[PDB]
């Protein structure tokens, strides 16, 4: 595919998912 | 097309959503920002 | 019938009447320079230069008329303190009178347009019906404002034919309408360069009449012409909207931070000023220096003049008054009259302590004296009941070193106090609250009252040309599309 | 102002004046 | 910066709330929630932290050179703390008053003595321990608690004072206070 | 048309999204957990907020060497 | 004179004089 | 609360502008383009 | 154009591909709008998930330091920054990000990024507008939230003493800012912004008002007793009774609309006029010309121990809300003040 | 002479250029 | 100082008239 | 005076409301 | 006493709009 649709639903997605993973690592970070 | 149900799709979307909220929730009490 | 946001619209399609309108806004804007500048001058007290200039007293329009060089009045003064020269024809009521008179005169000439406006200059030879040649009439304006521009640029302010512009000193003590050398290096771009003036101005009116030329022999490409609507009125009232409100954002921004064409003398200080310490930096650059080579305390001081004090001082800050507070500087705080000298501050046992300076955010601040390193040392406080910062009890002294005070030493009583909470406001002087029946509260400058009013038209014409640019792309819908 | 609103009253009778010599109603029966 | 990892499973360094503080011969566990500032009321003052959410919450310890050689030789604990009545704060105001309510005439602040010690540590020098609940006549944090723990070792008097309102010391702050308060050891 | 119902019904999807989600997450996981995320925004560790040298709130007051300073009152 | 008295002098009353915020890294 | 007063703000004007932008010819430059016929029809005007 | 040749250029086919229905229209306003919002919105749950705060406010904003949704943000440069545009390759950061990140130039490059995706979104409702050939009154209303964002995070920062003034992007910043608004600037007694709160709250009212009216005078339309589903875009009925509406609020209010024209336009004009005044305000506000006093009021109240006013009131907790905030929120001022020059009242 | 900020300036307007080019390449593309 | 209670009563004392005078004039010249 | 201006005004708009609401024109079209 | 000012601003404020949209509203309704 990789059409406009694919381009803007990906560029939502990926990088929301990257920092949902990285904030369920930041809740077990204890000083 | 049509090989796994939508409704079963948005289920489980759904429990991994509710369980990822009750996870930053939990993390308000433990950790850092847990006031301790 | 029209509603009443629609009566103007009337001289869209008529040229004739549209100059008849032009020329009745431009006759009311003439006569309001004439009648503000004639109440400028009525209202204005010339007696005291440093001490009470223009900008304590609320001028507006005599700023802009100095700092082009007209300086002296048919009263026989002169706002730089010196006594009139012959005035000429071009004093301040001179212009006035002129600009009256230009007002009434494009006054009958828009009476003439509203009656005479079925032309036939305004008729089009080849089709019969009403129009006007935009992109011709843009390559004419464009050529007479090369010239206007290219003529100010090199004859008015370089002082080749003209007076110049007002040149000051860095600090604002001594300044005067003087001939300008243009700056074409890079630093003709220094916004506080005066040489950078007549060189944009020469560059740019050249550049305007080349421009001009251009737009007289070049005619536009049927592409742009049709996407920019270049056949309508309208459009350009958008795109002129939009370069009005641009440079309208461009002169409240120098106007709030200061430049070349932004004198102090005429505008007041400035915000940035006082947060930077501007003045106060110099004041006390200038008695370290005096105090190190030779004069002692007490003397040295009255080496610091009369006006950089005053410059040093919150009530001369634009951005402490009110949107309110209506009226001139002096009806705020009274009008100054002397300068009591630098409140110098020690303890009981010895060393020097500091008021802390108020801060433009703060309308009200609590009253510390704190040391040389950095810590509190003593307080007018709040409570006083508490630990070792209240005056009566740290036993600091106030002695100062200028004009009606030069060796007056109070220790004792709540005078010190006093003289402390004044000293925050930075240096003490002395006003006269009953000529006026001064109201107290501090009053803003008239470059505050310059930018408040220029940002708001500012973006009122904002959302003024995106109006005028949906109508002129929409005027399809606007109007009508007919069931398709 | 003082002089200014005495100038204004002056030029402003000088205007009407003016207007009713020169852009009067046309005299009608004799 | 050094590139290391985040703290995954790895436990917490520290929950005591005490971090100590070591200084020129003496040493005192200072409460971790507060933070140092710069505000010398006495002279003498060598160390001072208050607390982030209220600064009346405050500790400071002075260092005085002194002439007496032993905290006994000051006599009676009364009698030192009747030395010590300038390091609370004289009133700054001199107006008649009787109107002001469980006070003496013309007065707008008291001081209530609730303790008097002679604790010992490690090597036999006494410390002169005190509790002062000060009433103003505002009623500010319904009073202010004055721990002191005052001695001299070498030459110098070394005095720590901490500081509560009554509004804190009645929430919880008494554990804190009381924790610097023995902590507090002139080594 | 893919009218995003028929393709979150598929098992194509499903497929090529059992790797790709859980891959970016774990990303997410080792970026915190390694320190990079540190590393990369300039967040301070929690043991490097307070150097020796100053115990308070830092404060940048420059401009135009501020990036000199902030590399000099930083977590070195 | 003193540049670094002045500066001091200016530090008490004034914490945002550009005198300040200028040439902060050696201080 | 914030949410709902910005929110209702927000939407008075979209609806505001989707129905007055969404015309066809009634209304002309001036006070009404009756011109095809005057009052005492039923033909409605508007869009959705 | 107007009956000509028109030979073909690249113009005509990048006009062709970008003005086609898509899953997502671009347009030309998409070479804009697109790449400055996915930056802002980026940039600022990045902002809100990593940069620190530390260096610049002296604050923890983030999640990496254990602050929440409505507790980080991305923050605001030092007031010692100044008005500096704080570019990665600029004086300030000199082509260092890592550091860039901790001098504040994310909020800079958040704010810029929005301002320019605001003109980039409105120039689309244009061109979306030009498409279908309807008037850009959406356009028109959206000019008012650029108005507010323009003089709240370009005008009153540059009016100020630097960016630090400026809202910060969050939650708990945005709250800082209001709060700083009420003790320093007396807000709630500018009229500007009282005519902006009418704006707002009128606007919510006719909202719920029309939503109401519309649902109450659905007609029948079917047989069901879901409404909803009576509902059909062929038709060329109204869906509901005017006539039953008008007559319904004439009898309940004393008035009421007869003309959808007028209602929907006044349904666009209220808000749109509210924020332009408080627009206007904040302009006001950003050269600290500001309504906070009453001559009069505090004339009378100084030459009287007796005269007191909720506007006295008023002035009493904006002075707390100054000299209790400035220490810990101007860390540039360093405001070292004692606890009891600060004002207190009696226990509290 | 060229200051560092100015040439810094100049690289950014040649990276300005760059992302421009880079947006229209795009946009032909697809 | 400017005597303003004065010039509010010129001022009145011309806008009033005149704009009567004006209004009737123009409502007779536009229905002859 | 002070408080009589405000009278005037808050009961000149209490009087535009009532008529407003009484005497309005008819309404027509729907 | 008497903020003469404030009192003339608020009559023609007052006086000058009311006073241009009856005449309008006069004009209006005399012609139909
Ligand atoms: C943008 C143009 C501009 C600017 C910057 C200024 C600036 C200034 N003028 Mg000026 N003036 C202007 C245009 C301008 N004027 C015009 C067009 C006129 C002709 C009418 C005058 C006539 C004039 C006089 C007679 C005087 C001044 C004076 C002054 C100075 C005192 C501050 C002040 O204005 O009071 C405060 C300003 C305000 C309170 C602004 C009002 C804020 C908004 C717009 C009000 C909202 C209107 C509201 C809807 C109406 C309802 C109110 C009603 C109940 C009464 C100041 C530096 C005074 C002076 O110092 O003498 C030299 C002086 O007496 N001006
Ligand atoms: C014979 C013509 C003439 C002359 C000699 C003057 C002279 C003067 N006028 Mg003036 N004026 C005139 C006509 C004239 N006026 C007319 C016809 C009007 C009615 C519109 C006015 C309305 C007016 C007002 C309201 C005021 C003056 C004022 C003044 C005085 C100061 C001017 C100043 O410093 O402001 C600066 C002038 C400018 C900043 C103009 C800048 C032009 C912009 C930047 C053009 C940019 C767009 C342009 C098209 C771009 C071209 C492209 C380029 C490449 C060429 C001065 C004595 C001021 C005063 O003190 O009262 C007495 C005042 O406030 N005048
Ligand atoms: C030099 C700038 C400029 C010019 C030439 C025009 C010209 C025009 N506008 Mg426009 N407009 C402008 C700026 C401008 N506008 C700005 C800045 C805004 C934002 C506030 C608007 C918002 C606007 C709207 C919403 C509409 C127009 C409309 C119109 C058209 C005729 C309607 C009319 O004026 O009837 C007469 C207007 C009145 C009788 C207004 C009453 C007087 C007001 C309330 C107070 C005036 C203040 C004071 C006396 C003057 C000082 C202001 C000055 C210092 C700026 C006309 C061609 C209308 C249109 O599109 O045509 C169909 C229309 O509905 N304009
Ligand atoms: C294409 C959309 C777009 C737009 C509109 C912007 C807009 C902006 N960006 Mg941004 N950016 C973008 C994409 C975009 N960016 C992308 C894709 C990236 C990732 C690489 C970035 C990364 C980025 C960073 C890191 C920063 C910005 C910043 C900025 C702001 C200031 C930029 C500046 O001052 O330089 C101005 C740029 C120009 C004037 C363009 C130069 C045009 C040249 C002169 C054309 C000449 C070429 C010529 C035709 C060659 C032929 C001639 C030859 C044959 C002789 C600004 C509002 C800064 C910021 O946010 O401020 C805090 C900043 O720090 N951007
Ligand atoms: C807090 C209040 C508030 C919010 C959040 C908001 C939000 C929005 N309004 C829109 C539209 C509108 N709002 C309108 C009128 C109004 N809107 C109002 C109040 C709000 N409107 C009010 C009061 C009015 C009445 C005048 C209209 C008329 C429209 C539209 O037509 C438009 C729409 O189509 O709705 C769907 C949406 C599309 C904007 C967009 O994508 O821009 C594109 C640009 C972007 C995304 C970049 C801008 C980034 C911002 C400005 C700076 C960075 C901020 C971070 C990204 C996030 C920070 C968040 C923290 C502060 C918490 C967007 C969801
Ligand atoms: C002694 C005394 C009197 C004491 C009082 C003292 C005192 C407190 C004075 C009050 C001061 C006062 C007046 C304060 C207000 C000042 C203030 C803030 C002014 C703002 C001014 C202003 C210009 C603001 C700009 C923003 C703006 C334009 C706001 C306007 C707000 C506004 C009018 C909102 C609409 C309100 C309203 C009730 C809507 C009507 C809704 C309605 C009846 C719909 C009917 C209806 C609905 C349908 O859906 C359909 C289908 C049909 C058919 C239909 O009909
Ligand atoms: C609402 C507007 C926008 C919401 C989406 C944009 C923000 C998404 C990021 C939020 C986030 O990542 O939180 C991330 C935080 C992380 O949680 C934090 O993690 C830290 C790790 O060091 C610490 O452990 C903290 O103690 C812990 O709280 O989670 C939360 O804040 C919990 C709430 C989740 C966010 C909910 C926002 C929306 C809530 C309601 C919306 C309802 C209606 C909207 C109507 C309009
Ligand atoms: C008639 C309606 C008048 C309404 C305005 C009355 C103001 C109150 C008053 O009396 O002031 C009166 C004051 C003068 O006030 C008097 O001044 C005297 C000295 O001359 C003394 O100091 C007196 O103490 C003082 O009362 O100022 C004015 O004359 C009004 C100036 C109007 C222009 C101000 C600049 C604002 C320009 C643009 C801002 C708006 C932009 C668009 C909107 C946003
Ligand atoms: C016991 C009953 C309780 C209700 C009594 C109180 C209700 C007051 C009536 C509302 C005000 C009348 C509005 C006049 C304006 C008016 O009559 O316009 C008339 C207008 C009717 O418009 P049309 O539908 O006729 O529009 C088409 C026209 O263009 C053609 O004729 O009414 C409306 O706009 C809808 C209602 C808006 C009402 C807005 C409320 C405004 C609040 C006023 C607050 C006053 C200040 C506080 C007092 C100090
Ligand atoms: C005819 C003639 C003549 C002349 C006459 C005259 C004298 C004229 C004039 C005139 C004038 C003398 C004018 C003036 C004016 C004024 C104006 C024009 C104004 C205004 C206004 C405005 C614009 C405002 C605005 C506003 C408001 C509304 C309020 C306040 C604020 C503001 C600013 C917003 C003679 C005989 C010589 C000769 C020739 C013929
Ligand atoms: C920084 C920066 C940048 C940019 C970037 C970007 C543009 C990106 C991104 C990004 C992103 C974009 C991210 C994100 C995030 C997100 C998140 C973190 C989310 C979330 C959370 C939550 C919690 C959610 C919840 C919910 C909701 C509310 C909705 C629905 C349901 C759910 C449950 C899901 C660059 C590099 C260029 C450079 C410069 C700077
Ligand atoms: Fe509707
Ligand atoms: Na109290």
């Amino acid at each position: 595919i990789f059409t406009v649709r694919w381009l803007a639903i990906h560029a939502i997605a990926v990088p929301t998912i990257f920092f949902l993973g990285a904030i369920t690592a930041m809740q077990f970070i204890q000083r | 097309i049509g090989r796994i149900p939508l409704w079963l799709v948005g289920t489980v979307v759904g429990l991994l959503a509710i369980g990822l909220l009750a996870i930053f929730f939990y993390g308000s009490y433990v950790g850092l920002g847990s006031s301790l | 019938g029209l509603p009443w946001y629609r009566v103007h619209t009337v001289v869209i399609n008529d040229p004739g009447r549209l100059i008849s309108v032009h020329l009745m806004h431009t006759a009311l804007v003439a006569g309001w320079a004439g009648a503000m500048t004639l109440f400028e001058i009525a209202v204005f007290d010339p007696s005291d230069p440093v001490l009470n200039p223009m900008w304590r007293q609320g001028m507006f329009v005599l700023p802009f008329l100095t700092r082009l060089g007209v300086t002296q009045s048919w009263g026989g003064w002169t706002i730089s303190g010196e006594t009139s020269s012959n005035p000429g024809i071009w004093s301040y009521e001179g212009a006035a009178a002129s600009h009256i008179v230009l007002s009434g005169l494009l006054f009958l000439a828009s009476v003439w347009h509203w009656v005479y406006w079925d032309l036939e200059l305004f008729r089009d030879p080849r089709t019969g019906k009403t129009a006007l040649d935009l992109p011709k009439i843009f390559g004419i304006h464009l050529f007479l404002a090369g010239l206007l521009c290219f003529g100010f640029g090199a004859f008015h302010v370089t002082g080749v034919f003209g007076p110049g512009i007002w040149v000051s000193d860095p600090y604002g003590l001594t300044g005067s309408v003087q001939p300008v050398a243009p700056s074409w290096g890079a630093e003709g771009f220094d916004p506080y360069n005066p040489g950078g003036v007549p060189a944009h101005h020469i560059a740019a009116g050249i550049l305007g009449v080349l421009a001009g030329l251009f737009h007289l022999c070049v005619r536009p490409s049927i592409r742009l012409y049709f996407g920019l609507s270049m056949g309508s009125i309208e459009s350009v009232l958008s795109s002129s909207i939009a370069a009005v409100f641009w440079a309208a954002f461009v002169v409240a921004g120098t106007m709030w931070y200061g430049s070349a064409a932004t004198p102090i003398e005429l505008f007041g200080p400035t915000r940035y000023q006082w947060d930077q310490g501007f003045f106060q930096q110099e004041i006390q650059k200038r008695v370290a220096q005096s105090t190190s080579e030779g004069l002692s305390v007490s003397e040295a001081w009255a080496k610091i003049p009369e006006k950089l004090a005053f410059y040093d001082y919150i009530g001369n800050n634009p951005a402490k008054g009110g949107l309110f507070r209506t009226g001139a500087m002096n009806s705020g705080d009274g009008i100054a009259v002397g300068w009591l000298g630098h409140a110098s501050f020690k303890d009981q046992e010895g060393r020097e302590l500091f008021v802390r300076r108020m801060p433009t955010f703060f309308e009200t601040f609590p009253v510390v004296l704190i040391d040389k390193d950095g810590v509190v040392r003593a307080d007018v406080p709040f409570r006083k009941a508490e630990s070792k910062y209240s005056i009566e009890q740290v036993g600091v002294s106030v002695t100062f070193y200028g004009g009606e005070l030069n060796g007056l030493t109070f220790t004792d009583p709540s005078t010190v106090k006093k003289y402390a909470r004044k000293a925050q406001l930075g240096e003490i002087f002395e006003f006269d609250r009953s000529t006026l029946q001064s109201d107290g509260v501090f009053r803003s400058s008239p470059r505050g009252w310059f930018t408040f009013g220029h940002l708001s038209f500012a973006l009122l014409f904002f959302f003024g040309h995106i109006w005028h640019g949906s109508r002129t792309i929409f005027r399809d819908v606007f109007a009508g599309i007919d069931e398709d | 102002m003082e002089a200014l609103v005495y100038t204004f009253l002056l030029i402003g009778t000088l205007g009407i004046i003016f207007f009713s010599i020169f852009f009067r109603e046309p005299p009608r029966i004799a | 910066a050094y590139g290391e990892g985040a703290n995954v499973f790895g436990r917490v360094t520290n929950k005591s709330g005490f971090v100590p503080y070591a200084g020129d011969s003496f040493a005192l566990l200072l409460p971790s929630k507060w933070n140092p500032s710069d505000e010398k009321e006495v002279d003498s003052i060598v160390l001072r932290y208050a607390d982030n959410f209220d600064a009346v919450n405050n500790v400071y310890v002075i260092a005085q050179d002194t002439d007496k050689s032993s905290i006994q030789d000051y006599g009676s604990p009364e009698e030192f703390i009747s030395q010590f009545g300038y390091l609370l704060g004289r009133q700054a105001w001199a107006g008649q008053t009787v109107s002001e309510g469980g006070f003496d005439a013309n007065k707008v602040s008291s001081a209530a003595l609730l303790g008097v010690a002679t604790e010992k540590d490690k090597k036999g020098k006494t410390y002169y321990k005190f509790e002062i609940l000060s009433r103003t006549a505002d009623g500010n944090e319904g009073g202010r608690h004055q721990l002191v723990k005052a001695t001299v070792s070498n030459g110098k008097l070394y005095l720590l004072k901490v500081q509560a309102g009554d509004k804190r010391w009645f929430k919880g702050t008494d554990k804190e206070c009381l924790g610097v308060l023995d902590s507090f050891t002139v080594v | 048309e893919r009218p995003f119902s028929d393709i979150l019904t598929s098992i194509r999807y499903w497929v090529i999204h059992s790797i790709t989600v859980p891959s970016l997450f774990i990303a997410g996981w080792l970026f915190v957990s390694t320190g990079l995320a540190y590393d990369v925004f300039g967040s301070p560790r929690p043991n490097e907020y307070f150097t020796e040298d100053r115990q308070d709130a830092p404060l940048i007051t420059d401009r135009f060497n501020a990036l000199e300073q902030v590399k000099k009152l930083s977590a070195q | 004179q003193r540049v670094r008295t002045v500066l001091d002098m200016d530090d008490p009353a004034k914490e945002e004089t550009v005198k300040e915020l200028r040439k902060d890294i050696n201080n | 609360g914030v949410a709902g007063v910005f929110g209702g703000s927000l939407f008075s004007a979209m609806h505001g502008s989707l129905v007055t932008s969404s015309l066809i010819r009634e209304t002309t430059e001036n006070e009404s383009a009756n011109a095809g016929y005057k009052f005492g029809q039923e033909e409605e005007t508007y869009n959705i | 154009i107007g009956t000509y040749q028109e030979k073909r250029t690249w113009f005509d086919d990048a006009d062709d591909w970008l003005r086609q229905d898509r899953f997502v229209f671009v347009g030309w306003s998409g070479l804009l709008l697109l790449p400055c919002a996915y930056f802002a919105v980026g940039g600022w749950l990045t902002g809100c998930t990593f940069v620190t705060s530390w260096y610049t406010h002296g604050l923890a904003s983030s999640y990496i330091e254990g602050c929440n949704f409505l507790t980080a943000a991305v923050s605001t440069p030092a007031n010692s920054l100044g008005h500096s545009l704080l570019f990665v390759w600029g004086p300030e950061a000199q082509g260092d990000l890592t550091r860039w990140f901790q001098l504040g130039g994310l909020w800079a490059f958040v704010a810029l990024h929005g301002a320019f995706g605001l003109i980039g979104f409105m120039l689309r409702q244009f061109e979306i507008a030009r498409s279908v050939n309807l008037r850009p009154y959406n356009a028109i209303a959206f000019s008012a939230p650029i108005a507010v964002f323009v003089s709240v995070f370009l005008i009153y920062p540059l009016g100020q003493s630097g960016w630090f003034f400026a809202p910060s992007f969050g939650v708990a910043s945005i709250f800082r800012f209001i709060l700083f608004f009420q003790g320093f600037h007396n807000w709630t007694l500018n009229p500007f912004h009282m005519m902006g709160v009418a704006g707002v709250l009128g606007a919510a009212l006719l909202c719920a008002i029309h939503g109401a009216t519309v649902e109450n005078t659905l007609f029948e339309d079917g047989d069901g007793a879901n409404t909803f589903r009576a509902f059909n875009p062929t038709q060329a009925e109204e869906t509901y009774s005017m006539v039953t509406a008008n007559r319904f609020w004439s009898q309940i209010f004393g008035v009421a609309f007869s003309n959808k024209r007028w209602l929907h336009f006044f349904m666009l004009f209220v808000p749109v006029t509210g924020l332009w005044m408080s627009a206007l305000g904040v302009v006001g506000l950003a050269l600290n010309l500001r309504a906070y006093d009453f001559v009069s009021q505090e004339i009378r109240a100084a030459e009287d121990p007796e005269f007191e006013t909720f506007y006295t009131k008023n002035i009493l907790l904006n002075e707390g809300i100054r000299a209790w905030m400035a220490a810990q929120d101007q860390p540039h001022e360093k405001l070292t003040l004692p606890e009891e020059v600060l004002p207190r009242g009696n226990a509290l | 002479s060229v200051t560092p900020s100015l040439k810094n300036f100049l690289l950014s307007l040649v990276a300005g250029a760059v992302v421009l080019a880079a947006i229209a390449g795009a946009v032909t593309a697809v | 100082e400017v005597n303003i209670l004065g010039l509010t009563a010129t001022a009145l004392f011309i806008i009033i008239p005149t704009s009567f005078l004006l209004i009737l004039y123009v409502k007779t010249a536009a229905s002859e």
